[PDB]
């Protein structure tokens, strides 16, 4: 029934401004004061603003510093969260919650809206096929992967032959090397059937809206 | 201003273990809360008011504490109780910084695989030689690089996934990146484990100058 819904976020240049919004429903939206907190790469977790009922009491948290404005319509059961002058400091997840009573711990979360400050820009991968080759492997079982470089921003989704293989995957966390994200991904497969029966990584980024698949095939050599 | 900060940062334990984890306030302070949140998701109401169990929460979870010292419980722990729990109260800004609790199990060595560069990535200039090592525990592991005789640490980096839900290992990832020139002026590639399943490490290699 509660739901709490959070859409808005996105990348923007230092300096710049963006308005979050939190749609709500299954509930009357005015009756409860409500919350903006942010959890930033290191995972952690800051009270950024608050707002009651009314929209007569507002608080902001210590490093706000004047550049946050927590807004309300209780008649569109949306709450608004605009942003001033930005740092990167700022880059978080930022979450909408919602409070129970009057020693404010916060009984529903919305699923979060992801906000990245920096002056990087928009760059789809590079997708190459990790064959054995040279260091052939001899037993029941084989491992084949998949390398994704060279993309901003986060994140990639990375499936195998379109999500039929999903048993012995490992998908690692990205890392950042100079602006730029780069991933692997492995999957073991029986020895008896590649290349028998074809194994294809499917790489997708939103960002760029970039589709590739990329077949996994042994070397001229 | 009065903050909070949280004992221990790691843990791990079999299920089956009693579990108690601390979270200590600058000055005294009142009504006490605890988040439980899960890698993707968000946080999650756990416990509030110091001892009131929000709902769909075992009754093997205990709060407590007052004044300056608070705690959180758990008899019994079960798989599903891993996760990370942050303490917050109503004065404060900044949340507790989280007990992370992991999962023990059975020690296991790494299945481990070397990938020379791809064909593709050399005609663009680059060359990454990557090493898989699955299926381990401990977390604690030990990676050594060695080109044509010498040991190498400068252009590599580590990524650990995250406790696996089905078994509870971990697996990670190893990578070598150089230029076309630097990969093409050396021939033998040798990625090694050294874990304590093993005094011995597990060794894997290739030749350049072979395919």
């Amino acid at each position: 029934e509660v739901q709490l819904v959070e859409s808005g976020g996105g990348l923007v240049k230092p300096g710049g401004s963006l308005k979050l919004s939190c749609a709500a429903s299954g509930f009357a939206f005015g009756n409860y004061d409500m919350s903006w907190v942010r959890q930033t790469p290191e995972k952690r977790l800051e009270w950024v603003a608050f707002i009651g009922s009314g929209g007569g009491r507002i608080y902001y948290g210590d490093t706000m510093k004047g550049r946050f404005t927590i807004s309300r319509d209780n008649a569109k059961n949306t709450l608004y969260l605009q942003m001033s002058s930005l740092k990167s400091e700022d880059t978080a997840m930022y979450y909408c919650t919602r409070h129970y009573n009057y020693y404010y711990s916060m009984d529903y979360w919305g699923q979060g809206t992801s906000v990245i400050v920096s002056s990087a820009k928009t760059t789809p991968p590079s997708v190459y096929p990790l064959a054995p080759g040279s260091a052939a492997q001899t037993n029941s079982m084989v491992t084949l992967g998949c390398l994704v470089k060279g993309y901003f921003p986060e994140p990639v989704t990375v499936t195998w032959n379109s999500g039929s293989l999903s048993s012995g995957v490992h998908t690692f966390p990205a890392v950042l090397q100079s602006d730029l994200y780069t991933l692997s991904s492995s999957v073991t497969v029986p020895s008896s059937t590649w290349p028998s029966e074809t194994v294809t990584c499917n790489v997708a980024h939103p960002a760029s809206s970039t589709k590739v698949d990329k077949k996994i095939v042994p070397r001229d050599c | 201003d009065i903050e909070l900060t949280q004992s221990p940062a790691v843990m791990s334990a079999f299920p089956g273990e009693e579990v108690t984890m601390t979270c200590s306030a600058s000055s005294s302070i009142n009504y006490m809360h605890w988040y439980q949140q899960k890698p993707g998701t968000s946080p999650k109401r756990w416990i509030y008011d110091t001892s009131k169990l929000a709902s769909g929460v075992p009754a093997r979870f205990s709060g407590s504490g007052s004044g300056t010292s608070y705690s959180l419980t758990i008899s019994s722990m079960e798989a599903e109780d891993a996760a990370t729990y942050y303490c917050h109260q109503r004065s404060i800004f900044t949340f507790g910084s989280g007990t992370k609790l992991e999962i023990k199990r059975a020690d296991a060595a790494p299945t481990v695989s070397i990938f020379p560069p791809s064909s593709e990535q050399l005609t663009s200039g680059g060359a990454s030689v990557v090493c898989f090592l699955n299926n381990f525990y401990p977390k604690d592991i030990n990676v050594k690089w060695k080109i044509d005789g010498s040991e190498r640490q400068n252009g590599v980096l580590n990524s650990w996934t995250d406790q696996d839900s089905k078994d509870s290992t971990y697996s990670m990832s190893s990578t070598l990146t150089l230029t076309k020139d630097e990969y093409e002026r050396h021939n033998s590639y040798t990625c090694e484990a050294t874990h304590k399943t093993s005094t011995s490490p597990i060794v894997k290699s290739f030749n350049r100058n072979e395919c």
